[PDB]
């Protein structure tokens, strides 16, 4: 009877590894965050615009690192905020970006890239 | 070759319905500058005419603030838009123009079917936008008048936006000699040189 | 008309000296704390000095706003609005360039919290709500006196 | 009452055994004059006069440094305090 | 050369990305993002002044009053544009900064594998930003450049630190000073032993060092120092100071810092947020008290990007003020600027958006400390 | 009002080409 | 509420959810969906209500907490009863749920039982919709006359009642929360000690916990040879103020917000303005007039914002999606697979015959999230409140007209429509007519007549700093004083009425203003800005005066010799004014 | 406008005025009896607004030194204009009630105030500033010279 | 020297240098009571620092020009005062000096300095001469010089208007010195205050609560009102 008010969904990293393993068919986007970050605010009003805007045509996820620090340093996180653009083609290498990114730059690699 | 000359020293485009000019007179005799500025001022804002859209006849509308089935805009809004419109003339009398066109599409100035006495200023004026295949037929009248003021349109017949000017001294006390400038800002319907002339 | 007297934030002129007087007013309030945390002086000491420090530095600063007025700036706007008669008195326009000084809690007493600045400074947050007790009586009494 | 304030800048001079000493009800140390003294402060310029008149109290000591419109002398319900 | 003297920033030039990451133990909603402002001003003591990319400090550099060069690398596509187009709006010089047309800015090809039951990342092509080449070096710079400026995340990246001994090489020819700026990235922070052999080649080709509190902790025992804030004497305390249970602002000994000192070393901070920065030079050390106060603006207040405006009022004073490695009373003067710029840095959202101007700077330091201390 | 009137004649003159 | 401001209406909100969650079965000792909608209650004058079951019907609250009885809004107003008499933890506060679920025993010992309390209670009042303030003001009233030190941080010590009822009908402070005993509740940031986990240093206070806290309002910018925790600031603590250092405080008041209601809060330079102007101002923001035409303030406080988010006069998207469709009267969001059709107001009738009017904020293509905005109502301009307009004004006598509170206006006010505002009167005739109370047949049922009405001599305008105005002449522009770029000034307002008002933030904001239309921008600035520094508020109109005056080379924007202040020329003559003028671009509001 | 006169509205006059204004319209032949005399009253006819200038003049009214004595003129608009130094509007009917408007109460023969015998019309804010400022003479002393000095001539 | 200056008004000290002394020697904190002793540490005050104001500015414009000399290198509050007192003679000598220059250069040297793009000689000689050698005389130079002058640059012109009569050192201070009228920079940033005047608020930013749901699809939601 009422929305919910929040389309990023935070997984664990035991529930993300299952994701990447099983088969897709869209683009996935994972969000590594912290609630004391200040940029991490920014970005999740960003994240979910983007999902919004791509309602089936993506999934996006969250991680936080205060939950899942070795698996955010394992996969090569330096810094936040930190995105990886999963593609789901199997050979296609994952991208992964450092920043602030504009929201039109992400869109150009889900498109282009993903 | 006249000892008193006057110029354009400046005359800028902002826009279809914004123009400018600045204007030299010099050498003045003291005192003579006050005169001619406040003169100039009032005669500038006070008493050049100007034409617009009086009113407007709508065919099948029961009032001025309803709406139209393929219009976006409401009534209300279209003579809001009607009263934003630039005319030019310089005869007098009520004339009387037509809107008939068939949509969908963009209603702007250049559809006004005009009297002969009449022109436009800007041809992209929005009007009213068409969102379905609908006859309309919009009939009105204008008039070129003083001041300020079917559905009657609140029309503003002035056509010069603002005007300034400014004193300044010629130099060593010959005959305390001084130079005016005066600037105008006009909407398009007649250019502020010739505001200046009309003043 | 022709005049045109107006209003500025630079036409509100506080006396030079307000800095100097505020600063020492400060400084002997501040002695006088420390003396009364080590026991040398009793509470009430210490209530009477807060209240009399600052009421009779308020007053000084009253006293002297005409004077600044007449020989340094004559023809300031605010100035001749009150001095000619015309429109306020020295008790409003202290408030504007003086200091507000000490307000009165409801049941007669005074607060032990003097406002040192003046609108045109900007009253801070905890002196403006001492200022609504002011306010608040203010308009309570006028309904009581015309009744 | 009435403060008198140093209309300059210098150091203030008088006999200190011509007044009695006394605490205020600010809990200061000061000197109650009953007699006309007459206070003295030197400036950078001239040397200049008070005269304090009977019945006021004398917040300053000798030879102490003043300022200009700095209070150095004062001529002159029951309530329940909870500490 | 024009006045004041450059000053060259080397690395990564980022929008925001705090390198800084340590695990927090309140954390709020992860949804209602509302709630997060609560920690900026209960921070992590990790966050308390948090820096960022070498791009941070070279534009507040400039807004504080200095002039700055940024060397370093992005791509030739739109992202690119509007990082130099953002330093060139802070008036950055922009010419050492090379484009790579074939390179996607602030983007990392990476595989992910499945080793061991869990989930692992390996890059497959470094982004422009970790790319720069010694032949691209711009070597006017870094002849006028009086001070360089890197942090450890070049460390991360093999071609960048090969990239990076080359850079101070000409930097050191041409008599400039060498100033790390650590700034520990997440990968970083793992072991103690590991970091201290990755940064020690760097850490002694530098004159000036700057450190936060945890750092400097974590590089030499994080435990012993742990258990020593969280001691409290049986029975009574060894001072009356000790019984106020006051913040521990504890001043490291020239002796616990030696494992860290080298010859060339001129200057030590080690800052505790903006309220303490502890200083250490060859002939002596203490400690410049500051403060915070980001619950005056609760809800403009963040703290992302003070660590860099700290680091280049720093900078700003070092070029206009060389006494100050020698005389211990100027140093104190001139880092009570440094501490003013970090205060006003951290009552606006967005690092680049609130960097202080030099005179904002001057005012709060005279309105925050009494007229002897300026 | 002659005056006045010789005030803005010149506003109405023109020049030899 | 522990880290943004609240919900205006969630008092209402959150007393009606413990009425139907706890006080049916409290008093009993099933609920249908109403059958009809809002809009069809009001439309047939019939009353929102639920079945409860067949004992009766229970009426039903808005999102907005407002009920609909007989097709009449009606808001349950809260009381304020004895448990120092007058100290607020003595007091106790019974709201909707108190009142409702009274009713609800006395209708056991149900439908004219409720119809009979709207109607009749004092409690019970009809919403006042004159403009989008006074809706959401109304729920948020005190009924019971001195300022209590327990006030501080839940009633608000400016807004009260003129005449007899002063002191006796107050306002709750914009973060104030009703706890579980009826007591006000207050938020406070706790300065805990090193050992304690502390996960949210937020605290609602009740009064009793108040005097036993040390509560300092100061800040920490201020360092001496010393250590920062012996330095001393302000604090309350036992009813009473004193000067202690910051080791010895325990709580601190950091919200801007936290000790004003919400007319107050409305009021830009406020510290600079005396405490009983702000009063004043409070009752004439009440009755602005929403205009035809709608502008944002170019100086506000920032909470123009939150009122046109908690009124509901805009319409806010209750699901994600994409937009589809606009119109006039509806637009189309889906998001997926669900289609949604949001009908649009249009020239609605008030309660206080005003017009109401949503016009659509999207376009076609434009995503949506939850929860924002997608179409302006009237006196809301892109999501803030706007009940005025930003006007060209000079202070200075002009030869009486406005002698005292008289106000000289320029006649481009007038043919500019520029304070034109529409009305429509409903009487118990052709649809679109024009009868002659002269107006136009807009809609009939009861007959609805629509009102065009510019702004005349008669009429009354005012600032936000209590500065109100009775227009006593208009003016071609021609005669008006012009400034040295020779724009007419659109209003004068005699210089004296601020001396003796002492309401000098009016000359910050319309200094301010001039400076932001020429530099395209707004303002937003929370009140008491000097905590910064001393004289912020003047440092921040000069520097802003001075960037204007810079980029726009306009050199009598700022004037190095008495900023602020400019010569100007009288129209009918051409002569400057002898002395230099104040002149600026204020929000001046029109009144009912 | 003057001491003792006052502006009022012509919605607000006709309604004070009626009973004059039929009978100007009767005596004058404009209109045949008093049924007709309403009449043109109701539909505007502009012979009404004439005769409503000619009956107001000499009939003075009072308002409610709180209630005096004016003299009405018509004024545009829809407001009543009051003089500066100045809602219940009263006509006098008979000549007596006329007779002592006009002779004592009217504006000009109550000029002193019955307690201490102070004038009542003393010019106040704005007309006090344009004294002052028009009164307040020539700077003199260090205030008109820069230095210390070790003028036009008009024969009326 | 001194009672020379003082006779005349020139500027000189207010109090003569020779005749002045020291002030001897006073309590050094051990003979004072404790109510007179100083501080051992510095206390902040809030009134530590200087008001800035037109008078200090003006007062240090006019001390680098020479118009007036001051005892030392900052204005005290004396000299602010006394200035304040007597500011309209000294604008009055500016704007007599500038009326002086008028008319010994004459029109088209004085106003180039609002003309940028005028890079023909402007002395009285070359005047003359281009008069001699084209037959356009001074006024027709002057039209074509203010007919390459900019809207921006004709606007600060307007200082020179005869009834305008804007302070000639007013018009050409630098931004350095007059941002020190109100004391430069605020130390909150005004950035904080901007907003776009065009803006549409976002009430799902971190400022604004969360959405407030509708109360009959809250009472169904938690399973208390039955469709």
């Amino acid at each position: 009877f009422v929305r919910e008010d929040y389309l990023v969904r935070k997984l664990s990293a035991q529930e993300l590894q299952d994701l990447v393993k099983g088969e897709r068919k869209v683009p996935l986007i994972v969000d590594f965050y912290a609630t004391w970050c200040g940029p991490c605010i920014l970005m999740a009003q960003e994240l979910e615009m983007l999902a919004v805007e791509y309602e089936s045509n993506a999934m996006i996820v969250k991680v936080d690192t205060d939950d899942e620090y070795e698996f955010a340093r394992d996969m090569q996180v330096r810094g936040l905020p930190t995105l990886f653009f999963i593609s789901p083609d199997p050979s296609k290498d994952a991208i992964r970006t450092e920043g602030l990114i504009p929201l039109q730059m992400m869109r150009d690699i889900i498109d282009n890239d993903m | 070759t006249r000892t008193l000359q006057w110029k354009c020293v400046e005359s800028r485009r902002d826009s279809k319905r914004l123009y400018y000019g600045r204007f030299i007179l010099s050498p003045l005799m003291k005192g003579q500058a006050d005169t001619i500025g406040i003169a100039m001022r009032r005669a500038l804002l006070g008493e050049i005419e100007g034409t617009c859209i009086t009113r407007a006849k709508f065919e099948n509308i029961p009032h001025d603030y309803s709406n139209i089935v393929g219009i976006q805009e409401s009534v209300h809004e279209i003579l809001m838009n009607l009263n934003e419109i630039v005319l030019k003339s310089n005869l007098y009398g009520t004339r009387n123009a037509l809107i008939c066109v068939q949509g969908p599409g963009y209603i702007t100035a250049r559809d006004i079917i005009l009297p002969p006495s009449v022109e436009i200023v800007d041809n992209t004026q929005h009007i009213a936008t068409l969102t379905e295949p609908i006859n309309l037929c919009i009939g009105l009248k204008i008039e070129r008048n003083r001041g300020y003021s079917s559905y009657p349109i609140d029309a503003v017949f002035m056509p010069v936006q603002n005007a300034n000017h400014s004193i300044h001294s010629y130099g060593n006390g010959n005959e305390k000699q001084e130079i005016l400038f005066i600037e105008i800002w006009t909407n398009g319907s007649l250019t502020p040189k010739e505001a200046l002339h009309e003043a | 008309t022709a005049t045109s007297i107006s209003l500025g934030i630079d036409d509100l002129l506080t006396i030079p000296s307000k800095g100097w007087l505020v600063q020492d007013a400060e400084q002997q309030s501040l002695i006088l704390e420390k003396h009364h945390h080590y026991g040398n002086v009793h509470a009430v000491e210490k209530l009477r000095q807060s209240i009399e420090i600052w009421y009779a530095t308020s007053e000084y600063l009253r006293q002297e706003m005409n004077p600044n007025f007449r020989m340094t700036d004559p023809f300031n706007p605010v100035h001749m609005m009150s001095f000619s008669g015309a429109r306020g008195n020295a008790s409003q326009v202290h408030q504007l360039v003086g200091m507000r000084g000490l307000m009165s809690d409801p049941q007669g007493q005074m607060i032990d919290l003097p406002i040192q600045s003046n609108l045109r400074e900007g009253l801070s947050l905890t002196e403006y709500i001492i200022s609504c007790y002011g306010a608040r009586k203010g308009v309570v009494d006028t309904a009581v006196r015309t009744s | 009452a009435e403060h008198v304030r140093a209309p300059y800048n210098g150091k203030i001079k008088f006999n200190e055994d011509l007044v009695h000493p006394t605490r205020t009800r600010h809990g200061h140390p000061a000197f109650l004059c009953y007699i006309d003294l007459s206070v003295i402060i030197e400036s950078e310029d001239i040397i200049h006069s008070v005269t304090i008149p009977p019945k006021s109290f004398l917040l300053v000591q000798n030879d102490q440094y003043v300022e200009s419109e700095q209070v150095i002398a004062e001529i002159r319900e029951r309530v329940r305090k909870y500490i | 050369y024009d006045d004041p003297p450059l000053v060259c920033c080397f690395g990564a030039v980022q929008k925001e990305f705090v390198p800084v990451v340590r695990v927090h133990d309140n954390p709020m909603h992860p949804d209602i993002y509302s709630q997060w402002k609560m920690l900026q001003w209960d921070p992590p003591e990790f966050g308390r002044a948090p820096g960022g990319p070498p791009s941070n400090v070279a534009i507040s550099h400039v807004r504080l009053g200095g002039r700055a060069a940024f060397m370093g690398k992005v791509g030739g596509d739109d992202y690119g544009e509007e990082l130099v187009l953002m330093m060139n709006k802070e008036r950055v010089q922009t010419r050492g900064v090379k484009f790579d047309e074939g390179a996607s800015t602030a983007c990392t090809r990476v595989k992910i594998k499945f080793e061991d039951g869990k989930m692992k990342a390996e890059t497959v092509k470094e982004p422009p930003e970790d790319s720069l080449l010694a032949s691209e070096l711009n070597l006017a710079v870094l002849k006028e450049a009086r001070i360089f400026h890197f942090n450890s995340e070049v460390l991360t990246s093999p071609t960048m630190e090969s990239t990076l001994f080359k850079a101070i090489q000409w930097s050191k020819k041409f008599g400039g000073l060498i100033f790390f700026d650590l700034n520990l990235p997440l990968p970083l922070w793992r072991s103690r032993n590991e970091t201290r052999k990755l940064i020690k080649k760097s850490w002694d080709e530098a004159n000036i060092i700057e450190v936060s509190q945890q750092e400097l902790e974590f590089l030499l025992d994080e435990e012993y120092y742990e258990r020593r804030r969280n001691y409290t004497p049986q029975y009574f305390a060894e001072d009356f100071e000790q019984t106020k249970n006051r913040r521990d602002y504890y001043h490291y000994t020239p002796e616990e810092i030696k494992p860290l000192w080298h010859d060339d070393l001129k200057l030590l901070v080690v800052t505790d947020g903006t309220l303490r920065l502890h200083y250490y030079t060859p002939k002596f050390d203490g400690v410049v008290v500051g403060t915070e106060d980001v619950l005056i603006t609760p809800f403009t207040c963040d703290r992302t990007g003070s660590g860099d405006a700290v680091v280049a009022g720093i900078m700003r004073k070092l070029t206009t003020c060389p006494e100050m490695f020698e005389d211990q009373d100027v140093l104190e003067r001139q880092l009570r600027f440094a501490v003013a710029a970090g205060i006003i840095s951290q009552w606006t959202i967005g690092a680049v958006r609130g960097f202080p101007t030099e005179s904002a700077t001057q005012n709060l330091k005279e309105q925050v400390y009494v007229p002897s201390m300026w | 009002s002659r005056n006045l009137i010789n005030l803005f004649i010149p506003f109405l003159h023109v020049e030899e080409e | 509420g522990t880290s943004t401001i609240p919900g205006f209406n969630q008092i209402q909100f959150e007393g009606f959810y413990r009425f139907i969650d706890q006080g049916l079965i409290e008093e009993l000792s099933q609920l249908v969906e109403p059958l009809i909608k809002e809009r069809d209650a009001v439309y047939e004058s019939l009353t929102y209500s639920s079945e409860l079951y067949f004992i009766g019907n229970i009426p039903l609250m808005n999102s907005l907490g407002t009920f609909i009885v007989n097709g009449i809004y009606r808001v349950v107003i809260n009381q304020i009863l004895q448990s120092d008499m007058n100290h607020l933890k003595n007091k106790r506060i019974r709201s909707v749920a108190d009142l409702l679920q009274d009713q609800l025993g006395l209708a056991l010992a149900l439908t004219t039982t409720y119809e009979s309390f709207f109607g009749l209670h004092p409690l019970s009042q009809v919403l006042d919709r004159t403009n989008p303030l006074t809706q959401i003001v109304h729920g948020r009233k005190l009924s019971y006359r001195d300022i209590h030190p327990s006030h501080y941080g839940r009633i608000c010590p400016i807004d009260t009642s003129e005449g007899i009822n002063v002191g006796l009908i107050g306002s709750l402070s914009i973060h104030a929360r009703i706890g579980d005993w009826g007591s006000l509740e207050s938020p406070f940031y706790e300065l805990v000690e090193k050992s304690k986990k502390a996960q949210i240093r937020m605290l609602f206070l009740s009064p009793s916990q108040d005097e036993y806290y040390m509560i300092a309002a100061g800040n920490s910018l201020a360092l001496n040879r010393g250590i920062q925790e012996e330095q001393v600031v302000p604090a309350r603590y036992r009813q009473e103020f004193l000067t202690i250092a910051w080791e010895e405080v325990h709580l601190r008041s950091i919200f801007p917000f936290q000790y004003f209601s919400i007319g107050a809060s409305l009021i830009p330079f406020i510290e600079h303005n005396d405490a009983n102007r702000a009063l004043m101002s409070s009752n004439m923001q009440r009755q602005a007039v929403p205009l035809s035409r709608s502008e944002k303030c170019i100086v506000g406080t920032g909470l123009e914002r939150q009122v046109a988010l908690d009124s509901g006069v805009p319409a806010i998207a209750e699901h994600e999606g994409k937009i589809l469709y606009t119109d006039t009267e509806k637009i189309i969001l889906s998001g997926n697979e669900n289609t949604l059709s949001i009908p649009l107001i249009m020239y609605q009738r008030s309660n206080k015959n005003t017009c109401m009017h949503q016009k659509p904020q999207v376009r076609r293509g434009k995503c949506i999230k939850k929860g924002q905005i997608l179409a302006d109502g009237a006196a809301t301009v892109g999501g803030e409140l706007a009940l005025g307009k930003n006007v060209l004004v000079a202070y200075m006598p002009w030869e009486g007209y406005n002698f005292e509170d008289a106000v000289l206006i320029s006649e481009c006010l007038v043919y500019g429509d520029i304070y034109t505002s529409f009305h429509i009167r409903k009487y118990e005739v052709m649809l679109g007519s024009w009868v002659e109370g002269r107006g136009r047949v807009i809609d009939v049922r009861r007959v609805y007549i629509s009102q065009k009405r510019e702004i005349k001599v008669g009429d009354k305008v005012a600032g936000r700093h209590g500065n109100k105005g009775i227009i006593s002449k208009i003016l071609p522009r021609q005669d008006m004083p012009y400034l040295q770029d020779g724009r007419p000034v659109d209003m004068v307002f005699n210089p004296l009425g601020v001396p003796s008002r002492m309401n000098v933030g009016q000359i910050f904001e319309c200094s301010l203003g001039l400076a932001g239309s020429l530099l395209d921008r707004h303002y937003r600035i929370a009140p008491f800005d000097e905590r910064y520094e001393q004289e912020a508020s003047r440092k921040l109109v000069f520097s802003e005066l001075y960037e204007a005056s810079k980029q726009t080379a306009n050199p009598w924007v700022f004037e190095p010799e008495y900023p602020g202040k400019s010569r100007i020329f009288d129209g009918r003559t051409g002569d400057p004014f002898e002395q230099p003028v104040i002149i600026g671009k204020p929000y001046i509001l029109k009144l009912i | 406008l003057s001491l003792h006169r006052c502006g009022l509205p012509r919605e607000i006059a006709i309604e004070l005025f009626q009973t004059f204004v039929i009978r100007g319209l009767i005596r004058q032949h404009l209109a045949s009896n008093i049924g007709v005399a309403k009449s043109q009253i109701r539909e505007k006819k502009p012979i009404v607004w004439e005769i409503l200038q000619e009956v107001m003049q000499g009939h003075p009214v009072l308002l409610n030194l709180g209630i005096q004595s004016f003299q009405p003129i018509l004024v545009e608009g829809r407001t009543i204009c009051l003089h500066p130094l100045v809602m219940a509007v009263h006509v006098p009917l008979s000549l007596e009630a006329q007779a002592e408007a006009r002779l004592l109460m009217f504006s000009h023969m109550n000029l002193l105030s019955p307690a201490i015998g102070d004038p009542i019309s003393v010019p106040t804010q704005d007309m006090l500033i344009g004294l002052y400022v028009l009164t307040s003479g020539t700077r003199r002393g260090i205030c008109a010279n820069r230095y210390n000095p070790c003028e036009p001539f008009f024969c009326n | 020297g001194f009672e020379l200056d003082k006779k005349l008004g020139r500027p000189h000290p207010f109090i003569d240098p020779t005749k002045k002394k020291q002030i001897e020697t006073t309590l050094t904190s051990d003979e004072s009571w404790w109510n007179w002793r100083k501080p051992e540490k510095e206390q902040w005050s809030r009134w530590q620092r200087r008001r800035p104001d037109v008078e200090t500015v003006f007062l240090k414009a006019m001390a680098e020009t020479g118009q007036v000399k001051l005892y030392g290198k900052e204005p005290t509050l004396t000299e602010t005062s006394l200035y304040r007192a007597r500011r309209h003679l000294f604008k009055e000598e500016r704007l007599q000096a500038e009326r002086e220059r008028l008319a010994k250069e004459g029109p088209m040297a004085f106003y180039s300095e609002w003309v940028k793009a005028w890079k023909r000689d402007t002395s009285r000689e070359a005047v003359q001469k281009h008069f001699e050698e084209t037959g356009e005389d001074e006024n027709t130079q002057l039209i074509e010089m203010f007919s390459h002058q900019t809207d921006r640059e004709y606007r600060i012109m307007m200082g020179t208007d005869v009834r305008i009569k804007r302070d000639p050192l007013a018009m050409r201070m630098k931004e350095d010195q007059i941002k020190q009228i109100w004391g430069g920079d605020p130390v909150y940033p005004t950035i904080n205050y901007i907003q776009a005047p065009d803006a549409v608020m976002d009430f799902r930013g971190p400022d604004f609560h969360e959405p407030t749901p509708n109360m009959l699809s809250y009472l169904k939601e938690n399973c208390k009102v039955i469709s």
